[PDB]
């Protein structure tokens, strides 16, 4: 991973979101999200990740 | 009514209205108009071997 000075930015397309993938491999002790609710992120999709 | 269980550390948060993840999906789900209080405390000293 980058250091937090010199951050590292990624571009996301042409793919589907399904992050039920990560229950067996990931626990995360931080997940808050700000224009949107999370239980509504199953039904949408995202312009410019 | 009084509920009962044990999860992670890091799973605390989930417990509350509106939240996602392995555990309010598929494990323990809250109302959105829910009336109540949510308690939790540290149980290593007994809870680990
Ligand atoms: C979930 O992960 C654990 C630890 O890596 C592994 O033992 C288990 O087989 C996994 N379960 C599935 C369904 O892949
Ligand atoms: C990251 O990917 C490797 C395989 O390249 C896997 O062994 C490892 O468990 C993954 N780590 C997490 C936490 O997803």
């Amino acid at each position: 991973f980058a250091s937090v000075y010199a951050w590292n930015r990624k571009r996301i397309s042409n793919c589907v979101a399904d992050y039920s993938v990560l229950y067996n491999s990931t626990s995360f002790s931080t997940f808050k999200c700000y224009g949107v609710s999370p239980t509504k992120l199953n039904d949408l999709c995202f312009t410019n990740v | 009514y009084a509920d009962s269980f044990v999860v992670r550390g890091d799973e605390v948060r989930q417990i509350a209205p509106g939240q996602t993840g392995k555990i309010a999906d598929y494990n323990y789900k809250l109302p959105d108009d829910f009336t109540g209080c949510v308690i939790a405390w540290n149980s290593n000293n007994l809870d680990s071997k």
